[PDB]
RNA sequence: CCGAGCCUGGUGAUAGCUGGUUGUCCAAGAUAGAAUCUUAGUUCAACUUUAAAUUUGCCCACAGAACCAAAUCCCCUUGUAAAUUUAACUGUUAGUCCAAAGAGGAACAGCUCUUUGGACACUAGGAAAAAACCUUGUAGAGAGAGUAAAAAAUUUAACACCCAUAGUAGGCCUAAAAGCAGCCACCAAUUAAGAAAGCGUUCAAGCUCAACACCAAAAAUCCCAAACAUAUA
RNA sequence: GUUAACCGUGCAAAGGUAGCAUAAUCACUUGUUCCUUAAAUAGGGACCUGUAUGAAUGGCUCCACGAGGGUUCAGCUG
RNA sequence: ACCUCGGAGCAGAACCCAACCUCCGAGCAGUACAUGCUAAGACUUCACCAGUCAAAGCGAACCUCAAUUGAUCCAAUAACUUGACCAACGGAACAAGUUACCCUAGGGAUAACAGCGCAAUCCUAUUCUAGAGUCCAUAUCAACAAUAGGGUUUACGACCUCGAUGUUGGAUCAGGACAUCCCGAUGGUGCAGCCGCUAUUAAAGGUUCGUUUGUUCAACGAUUAAAGUCCUACGUGAUCUGAGUUCAGACCGGAGUAAUCCAGGUCGGUUUCUAUCUACUUUAUUCCUCCCUGUACGAAAGGACAAGAGAAAUAAGG
RNA sequence: AGAGUGUAGCUUAAAAGCACCCAACUUACACUUAGGAGAUUCAAUUGACGCUCUGA
RNA sequence: GUUAAUGUAGCUUAAAUUAUCAAAGCAAGGCACUGAAAAUGCCUAGAUGAGCCUCACAGCUCCAUUAACACCA
């Protein structure tokens, strides 16, 4: 039915043992959902970042308002909040355990497909109150058709051949050129240069 | 409030003692183990704990051996028969080729 | 780091969808027989095995167990005693010398008589 | 270097299993949990043709998964006709049946019509029973 | 963590246009290194600081010669952002035992047999 | 100067605590951990020192190491000159920041806790000043020379011009909804203007558009080098 | 349970009685009302959840008295 | 709350690896009675002590489980052996509270005050168009959020200082910030006027007196053009105060057998310094009255600006 | 009429191995144990019978 | 906020488990009606989500609710 559907907060099994703050589930390119199935029209996360229920009660209403339901459907492709974050009491001195557990996020990737839409118009009708909702984000994000992320694709493949520069970030950082790989990372090889922890630089070859 | 109390165990030292080509006397303990990893192959023997030890003075080797259970291991026969027919299991082994051949026939008299 | 493997690995012909639908393995035997075969494969791995390695005749002995199937009422199957000696000398006249090369190579005569 | 060109060698566990309808749209609907009911007034022909109908089934590679036995029927002679009295008692007993096609359908109901014998009788359905 | 990094083969694969670039071939290569270490080996991990000693580098802008046999090679792999690598080649032969006494090495690494001080 | 006087004596009480430890000259020298009424300490280990003995030690290649990512281990070659063992000991065993992988916390801290690797407590140059970033080490004299690292780059929102009559006061549904309170429909006169896309009606008119034609910054004593767009790397 | 004289029930050696009280008396509390002042977290008089008052751990008034601790009229005075 | 031992993660692939880190468990039960004796080689929980494995041989047959535990000395015993929840688990053979009457050795290795770091909490500005504002997002207020800032609060950290960095409020004198309370200038207004609201600009000048409280606060009385928000070691104690806080005395209630204790109350309680050096030590605002005028405005109630005149007061200098 | 050919079910088996069948255990199945059954379409690589095809 | 405890018929004790008695309430019952008396039956998810067993049951998860504590500068 061509509506967002309502993401509870907190599902109803609820996650008993703590989990640790992995911050490798922001990182880096997103290998889940990157691609269009069964829409046209989406926000592209250009940066990592947790969703909140806050977030997505921003992302469901704003979009039930401007959008015309017998010409458009959205879907989401990012879950329920499953991954939970534990919030200590404030006032207190360090130690004493892991506090309890607060409210629960989802973690989202650069590159990743965040709402899905499609239907019976063209970008430019759906282009205006997705960036309202893509600004909102708490990351950098886009609004993106189906052809301008293949048109964006295609711009950034054809920037990693123009370019007069004889050195690339994965020519340096692979064959450890300076010494180089005492200041980068191990995940700095296969990201490329492009990726700066939670940030996603698109100018960057 | 810290409920999680008992973790404090220290490491077991568990592992390859003698890696693959080593020169091994008979009786050195080439693996320590919990939970198979390395089985015993030829000439290599296992004590109460599992460990792997050398049973003759050789050179020690690890191959991939084709596992076949003994028919009383009730516990992994039911692991064969719910194989498809086209399955192997292919375990690990731990062997030692002996180096020292075990005498020589020599000249004690002459009556 | 993960590196392919060099020959085929075992178990990948028959990791199907249809798992269910296997045609599986009920017996113990069955797969003693089958984990036997493999222990002469080629092997690309690592092995043990490396270091430590007409027309008349059919037609009469057709019409023989036919005969022959006949004067042992049966009767003697619900206890034969089967005589060595005449086997012996159908043995030795048929079968004698392809078992017979077996034992001159495990007591290593060729390798120690004519190289 | 640990892991190698010859890692995963041994995996005994996706070979190896672990741990309604059948929708298949289209080519319909390849029967699914059928209780073929086997019931009779004797107790021996009734196991005989559970035994017929059993070995069937794994002889064409189509799925059971219970051969078990509906509980006996206590009537006597009804006495709706000096009146009559003698115990006659009725053995029924349940075949499952799992996998099953359209195009196996009306050919495997044949041979269990074929080869079923004097005074028995079938009865396939759904599932919603106990014992 | 920082570990002892390893190189792909594929950085070791000259292309016709390196040969284009630099003066060597594939066919008849040069047969000894020059190796200068033109970077201190401090701020650098201990196993740098030791292979620097076992290539005899102590000290910088000294030149040293090696051969080129793939064992050594993998020995300069490690510390190749510390050194400059030339190809030892000769103008004239190898020295003689009458030709030790007069050699310099003529940096563009051209071993001169007879090195006099006059002009041409 | 009384929570138990004062004096002499035991008494040079004792102090895992504090302070102090005096000629010259050179050489090697940075700390894995375990127990402990123990975490202000000590004992063993590790490390360092000296003197010995002997033979290999670092670097390492194919092969090799488990099922339910960076790498290490192993290891001949090879490049090199140490290494293990014996003897006699002390001291360190209250560490910091940087990069990397993580845990705790707020994906706060010049925060806390491990691991791998640097540097610092060791001189020198640079980053303004500067422990920890960068460059560099084995030592002297020189009124010589080549070098290394090494000086932040940016300045941005104008916009069409013109033209507008009719079914019709749209079946529907609503007091009334005539382009804009709501559904379905959305055909049609003129050459061309939507049963109307924004403003403006309780319902009506009006303004336009669509259509013809035309052609980024804020705080507390006083901003803070001076300056400078053009002679050849 | 009907604010409950009362009934129902448990426990106790006995269940704080007389008085007195927002006190020099946990806290809520600068409780509340009256008087006092133009204005009162002060003071004085009352009301009493004082749920941590209370009877020689002495309770309560009252005469004198005090370099005691609060408050006040008038006068006075840098 | 915990303290010893084991499994899993963190610690992904030899070993190792912390946490008042995340989770599970153990202080046994069961079967034997060759759970007999001896003995090459090895492993080892980062030491040691403890632990583990084991070929053969001798004698005979023909253990499971992860942890499942405890040293010396002393006891008990003819002997073999057996003795602690010695659990603070490498274990002193047997010992508690209190101290504001306190003392000594120390420590900025470690707290309170202050500085600093950080900004969760706070405070502000934008971006966003839901909702309010009859209608109308943007006169005004604003939810879900987003991006920057500030460093006033409550916190956190423990880097300087314990061979002393004196502390709350007030007095005295103020320095500065502008995010302006008044006075000035301007844009918008759901600005008719009088009054307001909001925003841009402005830090020259101004920012009252009282009752109760130890009070900064607040409440309240009367005012005023207004009674601003802060920083300055919560400005300033070698300038002052000591009422609070925080010593020894003491009651009251409460906790405790008592000593004594309480961010609970209350009476009382020593505030030293002769200045070496640095620094330093004489250069106009505002309100009200009259008038416009009873005008503009509204239509009425109400009621201004700008132009002019006249009085004052505070301040600085005499 | 033209064609592919051809080992019992199957077989880059050459008289083989699997499958298969009846009992005995099992609710049955499965396992196992005791048994049971069978093929080179026929004549000198040819020739000629069995099927499956392309025909009318 | 931390520990400490409690969890119940309509109300309350219980009963170391399988759950009672005594008011409540339901009616019948000594002849003018009610209270009293005494007597059938009636009134219990033993405050929760999980089943290792078997769970008021026994450890959690919990929710309520009660007492302690909420310092020393
Ligand atoms: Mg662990
Ligand atoms: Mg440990
Ligand atoms: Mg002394
Ligand atoms: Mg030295
Ligand atoms: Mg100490
Ligand atoms: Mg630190
Ligand atoms: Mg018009
Ligand atoms: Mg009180
Ligand atoms: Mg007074
Ligand atoms: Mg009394
Ligand atoms: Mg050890
Ligand atoms: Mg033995
Ligand atoms: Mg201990
Ligand atoms: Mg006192
Ligand atoms: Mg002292
Ligand atoms: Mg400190
Ligand atoms: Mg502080
Ligand atoms: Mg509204
Ligand atoms: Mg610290
Ligand atoms: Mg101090
Ligand atoms: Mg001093
Ligand atoms: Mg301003
Ligand atoms: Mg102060
Ligand atoms: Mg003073
Ligand atoms: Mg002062
Ligand atoms: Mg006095
Ligand atoms: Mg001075």
């Amino acid at each position: 039915k061509p509506k967002l559907r309502f993401i509870e907060r907190a599902p109803l099994v609820p996650k008993v043992r703590r989990e640790p703050k992995n911050l490798s589930d922001i990182r880096g390119p997103s290998t889940e959902a990157t691609e269009f199935t069964e829409g046209n029209f989406a926000i592209l996360a250009l940066g990592g970042g947790y969703l909140h229920w806050g977030h997505f009660e921003m992302m469901r209403l704003t979009i039930n308002r401007s959008m015309d339901p017998k010409n458009m459907f959205a879907i989401w492709r990012v879950p329920a909040p499953f991954k939970p974050i534990t919030r200590k009491s404030v006032g207190h001195r360090m130690g004493g355990g892991k506090g309890a557990i607060d409210h629960y996020v989802t973690p989202v990737k650069a590159g990743r497909l965040v709402v899905e839409m499609g239907g019976r118009c063209e970008f430019e009708e759906v282009q205006g109150f997705l960036d309202q909702v893509a600004h909102k984000l708490p990351f950098a994000a886009k609004a993106v058709s189906r052809g301008t992320l293949e048109k964006m694709r295609k711009d950034q493949e054809e920037r990693e051949r123009n370019n007069q520069n004889p050195w690339t970030f994965e020519r340096i950082a692979t064959a450890n050129m300076l010494g180089i790989r005492k200041v980068l990372s191990p995940y700095d090889l296969t990201h490329k240069g492009k990726y700066w922890g939670k940030f996603y630089m698109p100018k960057r070859v | 409030s810290s409920k999680n109390l008992g973790g404090k165990s220290s490491g077991r030292r568990q592992g390859i003692k003698k890696m693959e080509g080593h020169y091994v006397h008979a009786g050195n303990i080439i693996a320590t183990q919990r939970h198979f990893r390395w089985h015993p192959g030829a000439h290599v023997g296992v004590g109460k704990n599992k460990c792997l030890y050398a049973l003759e003075e050789g050179i020690v080797r690890y191959t991939k051996e084709v596992y076949v259970p003994h028919p009383r291991n009730t516990e992994a026969v039911d692991l064969i028969t719910r194989l498809p027919k086209g399955a192997v299991l292919y375990k690990t082994f731990v062997h030692v080729v002996p180096a020292k051949p075990e005498g020589t026939f020599k000249l004690v008299a002459m009556l | 780091r993960r590196t392919p493997p060099l020959g085929p690995m075992p178990n990948s012909d028959i990791d199907l969808s249809n798992l269910e639908r296997l045609e599986k393995y009920r017996s113990f035997d069955r797969y003693r027989r089958r984990a036997e075969q493999e222990a002469q494969a080629p092997h690309w791995w690592r092995t043990y095995r490396e270091y430590f390695g007409r027309t008349q005749q059919l037609l009469e002995r057709k019409q023989a167990i036919q005969e022959l199937r006949a004067n042992v009422e049966e009767r003697a199957a619900r206890t034969a005693s089967v005589p060595l000696d005449a086997v012996r000398a159908e043995w030795e006249r048929t079968c004698g010398p392809y078992h017979k090369q077996r034992l001159a190579e495990y007591y290593g005569l060729y390798r120690d008589l004519f190289h | 270097y640990k892991t190698k060109p010859t890692h995963g060698i041994g995996k005994y566990k996706h070979l190896i299993k672990a741990e309604v309808r059948a929708i298949n749209l289209g080519t319909d609907y390849e029967y699914g949990v059928l209780n073929i009911h086997l019931t009779a007034y004797d107790m021996t022909l009734a196991e005989s043709y559970a035994q017929y109908v059993h070995n069937l089934c794994n002889s064409l590679s189509i799925k059971v998964e219970e051969s078990y036995a509906m509980p006996t029927k206590t009537i006597e002679v009804l006495q709706l006709q000096m009146l009559l009295d003698s115990v006659l008692t009725t053995h029924e007993r349940v075949v499952q049946i799992s996998g099953l096609s359209a195009t196996f359908a009306e050919i495997f109901l044949e041979i269990i019509q074929s080869s079923l014998p004097e005074g028995v009788r079938l009865s396939v359905k759904e599932h919603t029973e106990e014992d | 963590k920082f570990t002892r990094s390893r190189i792909p083969e594929k950085v070791f694969q000259a292309s016709p246009e390196d040969h284009e670039k630099y003066g060597g071939d594939p066919q008849n290569p040069h047969k000894l290194h020059i190796v200068t270490r033109i970077k201190s080996t401090r701020r650098r991990p201990y196993w740098e600081k030791d292979i620097i000693k076992m290539l005899g580098l102590e000290k910088a802008h000294t030149p040293q010669v090696h051969k080129n046999i793939p064992s050594v090679n993998a020995k300069l792999k490690v510390v190749k952002h510390l050194i400059r690598i030339k190809p030892l080649k000769l103008p004239q032969g190898l020295p003689a035992e009458e030709n030790m006494s007069n050699t310099c090495l003529k940096s563009t690494g051209e071993l001169v047999v007879q090195w006099h001080l006059k002009p041409v």
